[PDB]
This record gives structure tokens, C-alpha cells and sequence, in this order.
């Protein structure tokens, strides 16, 4: 049970933590293929490829490397989802090709940066961190 | 930060010309019969980003006796409660709702949060207005 | 910006003939009977805009005191306190929730919030008749 | 229009054989023991259309004050205050929820919002019965 | 009326209960073939194969098989609704294959992991526990 | 106005009623076809051909025939909206077909479970109980 | 500003009231058909043929007609809308035909109906009674 | 229907052998140590159907008040109050939400909105039981 | 900051307010083509042709001309949303054809219409009243 | 930390504020091309060509520049997210296209306009105010 | 089941060495220093299934009322209120959260509602703490 | 445990040079006038995972009571009530608030809910400050 509220991802090339984050999300997926003959009760699969994509949200950032990812950018980036601590898990992710970008605000509210990612060649590592 | 905000507003309140005296237990005086006191009050707090950071909710009540040509300043019929109050009031309401951003800043939103104006039945006849700001702060 | 509603106010209630005071503590007085009083009580607020503005939730509270004929018009049994209060108030509601605009755009929406009839035991028989009228006020 | 209104109360509540007194402060009396009275109550409200309409939400209570054989006009046990208070409270129902169209139109919507039986210790046993009837009227 | 504040989830193979576990879900699905002809008021209809799928959802882990398991990974589940106690009915699916993981987290809560599994070759068998 | 809280399905030829149901549901449709010509102001319709479905739902039973039923099954279920009381109607479907089930838990709640059905080469037929 | 809750809908036919009823629904429609060409600023449009739909929907009832209607049946219906006092608008629609009609019921609820209705070679005539 | 509703409870409730008085406010009576009183209570209500029809929410409270052996039947320590008033209110729940359908069709659901034990110090020591049951009533 | 709720929308041709209507709604759109080449970073762009439609909802009337607008229909329609006071703009829409109108109502409320049109031929022109 | 009501979107080339505005939004975005062989374990992507697009809310207006905006126009935007105070960052873009405008109001609220816009040709160019 | 519960209450809560006593009135004593009583309280409902079931929310409360060295157990400061009153709270609170199924059962859910330490000045301090568990039991 | 995050109060809040007591009734002393004392309060609760755990809401009430130079110790008017109580209180605040790992992890959340001043009229004058702290810990 992690607390979540100490989370830090980093960008592991320029060593800088991104900035004040809302939220941030990972997820691993694997196609699958079916195939059933005549005459046969179920149907077998297997797992072909594998991806992986994620999401992270920060309030808008002037002086920090928040502000410098841009679309089409390819970085490295280690998330620690329970902290540095020693001993906790970190996810990398190495050659993560940053999608997406969207800036928004309201009269109301903090303007918000939305960053997505997807992994170009490699799948998220996980480690244990000393 | 209160004592900053508070002094803040010290300075935007002490302007009408008549001390402001803020949670004084055993003063309750008449010979200071334009009154003044501003109050921060409570503050209610949620979580700032991850890895660090709070806010508050904040109110600062505002509240102003007065009797007599303290009212009467310029236009007729101050002595009505309400025109009176209201005279004082709007003024005030701009003193600390200025455009400074020092002022503005460490409140966030200034928005008027309730107004009221009261009877009490003295000789010179006194009465109370109340001006709550809702400030938003950074928790230091 | 209270004065001027209530102005408006003032000279919309001013109609019904006998005085109209607003706040008076030391005032209770029985000679005037048909009475009436105007006040702007309270404004919520929230944010007009992205660069500025503001905007208050406002309720006015019109109160009516009477006896004898003040009630008695025109039609028969305005004594009962029902008929006799809703007798004077709808026209009062008439009155401040009038067409002409000046009155109607410092105040935008003139809804009525509530109604009452009241009855207190003097000689001359006394009523009291509640108008809430809730209107949003831009704040100046 | 709540004069209007209590008006169809008063012509569809004045049936039972006793008078019905609304808002006499002074009044008190335990000779009508059979005791009704009617009450429009409140009003609060919204717009309606664009252009131009008001709606309101409005309260009607009706109260019956008893003792004796006014309860025990048929059926057995209705000194039992719940039997007794029942047995006026429906037919009431009746009578202001009534098929009439005139009665209803004004009204709107005739339903029940709620009912009582109260106890008082007289020497003659007397028991309030409250049936409150929430009907939405146009604002004229 | 199994109280559901109960249920365990353990991987077969490794003999391991997953961990902290927010919900699980499973379901079973036959495909239908529908036909009909000129002149006939109904529709006839026939089954033809079957397929199970289903998904968990646990709090991050680092000191618990909850971490091990991966995308593409053929695991043995066995799940008890209603606990391990005698004479409780489990689900057993065999040969369950994970086709993805979901890792998410929010400033004010703790981490979660979602995992999706379907079935290959085989269908989820009642049986009555000892 | 039936109540509603006394509906009994029950499966006709085993004799059961399913168990402590907490919902239930049918439906019947006809597909359409519309034409229309040039020059002509309305479309003209027919029905062609019909079909029924329903689903129930009930908490998760080991000690019922809640248990049994499968899906590819074959069932004649007989639906008492108003329960069994002399002169209320039933609803009464034949060779029901069970297309899918699933069950589904959460930590603050019962496990439940969900059955949907369709009808093949029968309509369902109202009838008056005795 | 008619009051809505005296809305009566009658099959013409049987001349009957369907029943205690939720709510009641129309709709009319009439396809477009678009075409601009090389250096024109706007789109021109013409409408060409039409369709009306609708449904309502009763608590569930074997005492009235509302049992009665099925899918595929033609039926005449008349609604009205502020009831039928003197001088009240009736929608009247001929030839409609009833699609799809479905049931539904839960452990705190009263037993409901909803009925889908087309029309077929006609259009809904408005008319005011006498 | 109140009358018919409570005429159910009347039925239902006098089988325990002592007598049940409801809405007496000149009575207190310590004699009748076995008491039992049954309320109708309130009725809040909504639109039923298109074309008429109401239903209610409604509420019936059930209160027993005990000394000695009353509460000594069978059973061990009723003198504690907890065991003794929920010996008695469990049977008295299976009463009142009885299998029968007269008395559960007129009252629709019947879940027992709440309980409760209280205690009052006399000489012989007096308890009270509120066993509150929500029925919703079709408006005849 | 108009005000809103002195909104007046009028058919020009007959010179009638609609109704007591609860809201309005207009829209303008145009087409847009991208194209990018081998070597491009960006993706040029321009607009081709230009639309309008919108809707408005008024309560069900039988005595004033809300009730004469029909599907089909071809109308001139003036709307201005701030009123007819001298100095306020209207947007008046020629040739607006109305492909769909919509009734509805439940047992709590008051019967609405809905009505749906497009522009054809023509665009939308602001103008400033009298 | 920006404030967000402080937020200032101005047409460059006329040099006007465009009004009262309830909120702004931003966003990048560049399309993925993925590629995988038989054999290989993960799938490598590249990202090939960039658009962006965005839209702002504000109250109707017939005293401002707000009015004058038009589908197909072209116009030149420079939008900063904290203000003007000198070394506030703005995000500019040339050559925004609008493509879409769309007016509404209700009863009980003010009249809105809301511009959505696409970018031709250009990528928004971020920059520091003096 | 009341009593049940609070029978599995009644042997769960007799471990400490000292009577518990619930609902005496007449009793307030302070010879029996360490006190311990034990409420079940009230139950809200709602149904289940289709065909027939009922359950409810329902809370269970605990008091315990205390002097001296019975706070005095084992670690030093227990006279501190709040260390005393947690440390008795704490194995009070596995007393009644027990693994035992048979408590567990007719319990469901057993989660602590509520806290508290209270403060009362006798020549012996005595000290009240409330340990509110919410269980929901499914109506026989 | 109230008694282990009340103990690493304690070691937090025992640094001001003044002893702090919790929960004594008897005790109301004016010589100890800078006062300080740390309530945990109560906990209301909620169910974690599938197979057991438990996590509270919980409520750390800190109060200070004071009078003179512990005002002034630095900066001028800190009689001022408002300067004096936020003086004192914002680094009462960081204490508990404060990085130590331990200190925050029974305590997960340490957000403060609540923030007040308040004046009693003694010789001396004496304010109140109240430092709400929210912690929400993980039942053992």
C-alpha cells in the first residue's frame, strides 16, 4: 500500500523531476489471437506483441522542465511510484516517444498540462532501487 | 500566513481615519465611536500536487460601529441604516478587494463572501456591518 | 451597490401613503400603523469572467405592519389576516417587481423568495407581511 | 394569488357546520369547540419561459382543533385521537382536493405534503390535526 | 449470500493468494447463430462456442507475488468466491492467460493495479472445496 | 399495479424458483422495412420477423439451482410478474436459450450474478394462472 | 402551457385508454439531401421524405388493454395531449405500427411496459376536438 | 387510510393481554405497567401515474413502555432493558409485519425504520420502546 | 453580457413570436482539408464550404402559431438574442428549413416541442437593430 | 503556479483583447506509425506530422471584438496564460484558422459563443514576454 | 437479534474484571470504579431480494467509565486521559472485532464508527470513552 | 493508536517551554499561562482490501492558551490577538506538520482542518487558539 501522495517521475536523461504533478498512469497490453474448429466446445489464444502507453498531469510550468517536453520528443523516463526511498520499486521506461500535449484552464481553476506517452522499441522495466 | 495577511489588511483598514482594534476581550468602547476590527478567522485545507503543497480556504470578516455624522459624510439620509452601511462599506470593500497585487496576491480570490447591517439601541444609535472576504492561501 | 437599490427601493415603497424607515433600533412605534421597511440583507459572490468581474446572490426583504382600515380597501374581510396581507402585498410585489427597467437591471432577476402573514395581539389588531424579492447584483 | 385561493379554501372548508377563523391573534376560544382554519403559508419561486413567466412553490396547511361527539359522528371510537383525526382529515382531503376544476386549476398540484394528530389536555379533550397541501401557483 | 469481504484469489501454480484486493469479476459467453426463413414468424437459434473472461483489482505491491505477475504470462487461477472454508465452491480456470495490466495513481490515493485475463483452451470448472 | 416485490421466475421443468432475485427483465421486437418511391410523401412499413431476450440478476447462490444453470443451456422458463396467486398473469417462454452469465464481486459488497437469455424458434406466450 | 398531467392516449379502434401511464413521446422527421459544387460558398438543401416514431410507457397491467398490444399489430391512436376537454388539440396517427414493446421489474419497484410505435404510409394529422 | 391502517395495528396489537391507549394526553396511568400505543403519524406524498392517482410516505411508530415481570417471561435478565425490550419488540415486529396480507397490502413495505430502549427511574423501573415502521400507502 | 432571458426569436415572414421558449441555440461551421507531404513538418490546411443549423424549445402550444411550424417547412427566421431594444443585433437566418420537430411530456411536467433546422442556400447575417 | 484569471488571449494582428472570457484551451498533437516483424517481442513506432487545435468560451458581445470573428477567417493569436506581466510566457500561433462558431443561451443564463480553431501551416511557437 | 448481539456482546465485554451493567436507571454508582456498558442501540432498514429479506443498519455503542490504577495497568501517564482511555479502547475494540466467526457473523460488517474520551471532575477523575462499532444484521 | 500519534504529539509538542495537559478536569490553572494541549479525538471508519484491513478518519485537535511576553517574542504587537495566536500557531503547525517520517506516517494526512483565535476577558488577557490537524491512520 504505497501512499501515492510522494510519487516521483523523473526524466532519467537531464536527472530534473518534472514539475508539481496531479496523476500519473502506466499500462502493458498484449494482443490476442483466437482460433476454433468445426466441432470443437472452446476456443485457444495466444499473445502476440506487446505495448505500452501512459499519462501524466502537472500545473502548468514556466520555470521548470516541465515546460520543455514537446510532441515527438523520444525520452527516458524512471517513475517511482512509492518514492526514492531505498528499496522502493521504480518503473523505467526507456525510449518513450511522447505523443501528445494539451494545455487548458478556466476562470476558476490552476492551467493544467496533460503529457502522453507511448514506448517506441522497448517495454517498461521494472527495479528495485538501492 | 495570517499575521501577514492580517497586516496587510492592517494597512489597507487603517486608513479611515480611526484605530482598528482586532480581538480586544476587555476593550468594548464608545469614545471611539467609528469602528473598525478585521478578522482572519478559519482556515479548511486540501492537498497541493504530488510530492507537496497545501491550500486553505480562508474567511476574513470585516466589521465596522458607527454613529452619528460618521454617516454623514456627504449624502443626505446616512442616517438610515442601510445607505449608511452601505457608504462604508463599498469603500471598504474596495480597499481590500484593491488592485495591488501584494495585497492580491497572497488572498487569491477576494470575493465578498456575506454582507449584513445591524440596529443596536444606544444613544447616539450604533450599528454594525459586516463584510466577509473569502481568501484562498497558499499554505505557506 | 446597496444604496441605489435601496434607493430604488425607497422610491418604489415610497408610494403606499405613510413613512418608510429601515433600520431604526430606537423606533417601534404603534402610530404609525400601516408600516412598511426595505432591506438589502445580504450578498453571496462568485467570479464574473477571466480577467475580472464579480457577481453576488442579493435578497431583499420587504415587511409590512398593519391595522383597521389600512386593511379595509375595498373589498369585505381584509381584517382576516390572509386576505388583507396578500391585499397589500401583491401590489407591493407589483410595485418592486415593476417593468420599468432601471429598477429591474441593478437587479436582474426580481423572483419572489418567500411570503408570510404574521399576527401579534394589540388592541389594534397587528400583521406582519414578509416579501422576499431575490435579486443578483453585478458587483459595481 | 393567495386571496383567491383562500377564497376556494374558505367556500370548500366553511362546509363543516362551524366557523373558521384564519390569523386571529386576539381569538383563543374553546366555545367553537369544532375548530378550523385555513393558511396559505409560503411562497418561493422561478422563472418561467423567456420573456416572461413566474412559478411558485407554495404550502397550504389546514388545522382542526376537536372535542367530544364532533368526533363521534358514525363509527365507534373516535374520541381515539388517530381514529377521530382521521376521520375529519379525510373527508378534508377531499373537500380541497376536490374534482372541481377551479378549485384545482389555481392549485396546480393538490398533494398531500403531510399529516398530524396532536393531544392537549383539556377538560374537554382537544386535538390538533395539521394536512398540509402543496400546491404550485402561477405568479399572475 | 457470500459475504464478498472474503474472497480470495490464489494462483494455482505458485500457491500464492494475490494480495489486497479491491474487486474481481468473471464472466462466460456462447456465441449465437440466428436464422430464418421466408414464411416463418420466429427465429431459430443455436450456441456455438465459449469463451471466459475477467479481471482483479489490487493496491500496488513490492512484497507480494502481486508484482510478479506480467502481460502474456499463462497462469492457474483458482478463485473462492466466499473463502476457503469447507465446503465453499471455487472457480478454477485453467490455463489463464493475462492479456494486460493497468497501473494508475492519483495526489490523494493509493496506487492500483488492474489485471485482465481471458481464457485459452479450457473453461472455468465449478467444483466444492474439502 | 403489481407489486413487484413478490415476482417468482421459475424454471418449468425441474420445478425451481431461481433464488433471491434482486431483478428481471424481458423484451420482444419485430425488425422493419420501409420503402419509398419517387413522388410520394410518407414511407410505408411492414414487420417482418420476432424476437425475445431477457436477463435476471441474483446474489450468488451454492445451496440453489441458482448454481446449475449454464450458459448454452437449453431452459423452459416460466415468469410471474405478480407471483403465484390465483389469476396472475405469467409469462411463459419456451427452449429458452442461455447465451451468457457473469459474476461479479466488490469488498463492500455481495457477489452476484447475471444471466441473459434469448428465445430460439418459440415467442414467449401470456397466459392467466389458475 | 398545457398542464401534462392529463394527458390521455386512446386506441381509436377499441376505443380504450391504454392505461396508468409515465409519459408519452413523439417525434417527426423529414431527410436532407445536400449538394454544392466547385466555387460555391454554401450548401444548398432539400427534404424529401418522412417518418414519424414514438413510445409510452404504463406500470405493467392484466386488467386493462394495456395487456392487449403486441409487436407487429396495426393500430389507430389517438393522443391527447392536454385531454380531451372541448376544444384540446388531438395528434392523431392511423396505421401505426407497434415495433417493439418491453418489460422490466426490480425488488423496489412497480412492474413497467414501454412501447415503441412507427408509422406506416402516413403521418401524423393534427386536429382539434370539438 | 389512517383509520384502517391503525384498525390493522389495533387488531395486531391488542394481543399482548393488556390494553392499548393511543393519543390520550390526560392519561399517564404507572397501572397499566404493560403499555402499549400505536401512531399513524405522517404522510408525505407524489403523483401517481398520468391521470390521477397519489401515493404516500408514511410512517408508524410503535412505543412500549414495561416494569417487573412483564419483562420476565421466560428468558433470563429482561430486567436489563436492552434484553427485555427486545424480547418484546422482535414478536411485536413479527406482528406487525406479518405474513397476512389485509394487513400487509394497505401498508405495502413494511420495514422497521428504527428502534430504540429507554430508561426512566421509578420505583419500579420503567422502560420505553420505539419500534418505527415505514409503510407506504397508496391515497385511497 | 446580454441578459438572456429577454431573448425574442420571430418568423420574419408572418411577423409572430414563436412562444414561451425555454432555449435557443445556433451554430456556423466549414469544412476543413489538410494535406502534408514526404519531408513536411506540419500539416497545411483551409476551409471549404459553410453551414448552419439550430434548434429552439418552446412549451406545447394550441394557441399561438408554435403550434403551425412543420417538418418540411421553408421559413425566415429572425433571432435576437438581447431583444428587439434599438442598438441590439440580430441574427436573421433566410430560407431556414426545418427538417424535425419533437413533442414530449411525463406525469410531472409541463409538454415541450423541439424544433430542428438547417439553413439552406444561404448563411446566417448579423445585423444591428433600429 | 499560474492563477488562471488572469489569462489574456489577443488577435495580434488588430491588436484587440478578445472579451470576457470563461476559458481557453491548447493542444498538440502528432500522429504514430508502428511497425513489428514476425519474431520480435515489442513494436517500434515513429511520429510523423503535427497538427494543433483549440477553442475559447466567451459571453456573446455586440461592444467588442468578439463579434467580429467569422468561420474560414484567418486570424493571428497570441494567448497568454498568466497575463502580460513581463516575463510571463505566451503561446503564439500564426495562422489559425477558425473553423467553427456556436451561439446559445437558455432561460436563466447568459447568452455564449464558443470559436473553435486549427492551425495552417504553423506549430504554436512558444516565447517569453519581455 | 438484539439480544443476541448483545448477549455476544455480554460475554465479549464481561472479560474486564468488573459487572457491566446497561439501562439502570437507578443506578449511577461509584463504588463499581472501572464501568463498562454496552448498547445496541438503533436499526434503519431496507429489503431484500425479490420474494423476501430484510437488513439494517444498526450501531452498537460502548462506554467505559474510569478512575485511578485501573488506567494504571502497565505503562506510565494512563491518569492522561487519552492514554488511558485509548488503552483501555484498543483491546476493547479487538475484544468486540474478534476473529471469532460466531460474533463476526450475525454482525456482518463491525467497523469502529465513532471515538472519544470524556472528562468529568470527581475527587477520583473519572473518565468517559465511547467506542461506537457499526455492525449491519440481517433481519431474522 | 490514539496513544502512540498522541505520544509522538507529545514529543512534538513538548518543546514550547511549558508543560501540556491533556484531559484533566480538575485542573484550570491561571499560573501556567502559556498553555498547550493536544486532543486526538475521534475516528470514524471505513473498510481496506478484500480479506481484512481498516482505515479511520481522524481528528487531532491542538489548543493555546496565553497571556503577556509569551506574545511578544519578537516582532511588536503580538498582544494584538490575531498576530500573537497565528505567531504562535504556524510554528505549532510545522512542528506537528513537520518532514520526520515517523511523525507523518501513523499520521498519513496532516492537513489542517481548522484554524481559530478567541478572547477571554482576564486581568491578564487570555486567547485561544485551536489547530484542527486531520490525520487519518490505519487501524492496527
Amino acid at each position: 500500500m504505497l501512499k501515492g501522495k510522494d510519487g516521483v517521475v523523473k526524466n532519467a536523461s537531464t536527472g530534473d523531476s518534472i514539475g508539481h504533478l496531479q496523476s500519473w498512469a502506466l499500462d502493458t497490453q498484449r494482443d490476442e489471437v483466437s482460433g476454433w474448429g468445426m466441432g470443437d466446445d472452446a476456443e485457444r489464444a495466444f499473445t502476440t506483441v506487446g505495448r505500452a502507453s501512459g499519462n501524466f498531469e502537472v500545473y502548468l510550468d514556466p520555470a521548470d522542465p516541465s515546460d520543455d517536453l514537446e510532441p515527438g520528443d523520444l525520452v527516458d523516463l524512471e517513475l517511482y511510484p512509492g518514492g526514492e526511498s531505498t528499496g522502493s520499486g521504480y518503473r523505467s521506461v526507456a525510449g518513450a516517444l511522447i505523443l501528445s500535449t494539451a494545455e487548458s484552464a478556466s476562470k476558476d481553476g490552476i492551467p493544467m498540462l496533460t503529457v502522453n506517452w507511448r514506448t517506441s522499441g522497448a517495454l517498461p522495466q521494472k527495479a528495485t532501487v538501492s | 500566513m495570517s499575521e501577514a495577511i492580517i497586516a496587510a489588511a492592517r494597512g489597507r483598514l487603517i486608513s479611515p481615519p480611526f484605530s482598528d482594534a482586532t480581538g480586544d476581550v476587555y476593550r468594548t468602547p464608545e469614545a471611539a465611536l467609528p469602528a473598525i476590527i478585521v478578522e482572519l478567522d478559519y482556515t479548511d485545507a486540501e492537498r497541493i500536487s504530488m510530492g507537496g503543497g497545501f491550500i486553505a480556504s480562508a474567511e476574513l470578516r470585516v466589521e465596522i460601529l458607527a454613529k452619528r455624522d460618521d454617516w454623514s459624510l456627504l449624502t443626505p439620509t446616512p442616517a438610515n441604516t442601510a445607505e449608511g452601511m452601505a457608504r462604508l462599506a463599498a469603500l471598504v470593500r474596495t480597499a481590500i478587494l484593491a488592485p495591488p497585487s501584494d495585497l492580491s496576491g497572497l488572498a487569491w480570490s477576494i470575493a465578498p463572501a456575506g454582507y449584513e447591517f445591524e440596529t443596536e439601541r444606544g444613544e447616539t444609535p450604533l450599528a454594525r456591518a459586516t463584510q466577509s472576504f473569502a481568501l484562498q492561501i497558499l499554505q505557506p
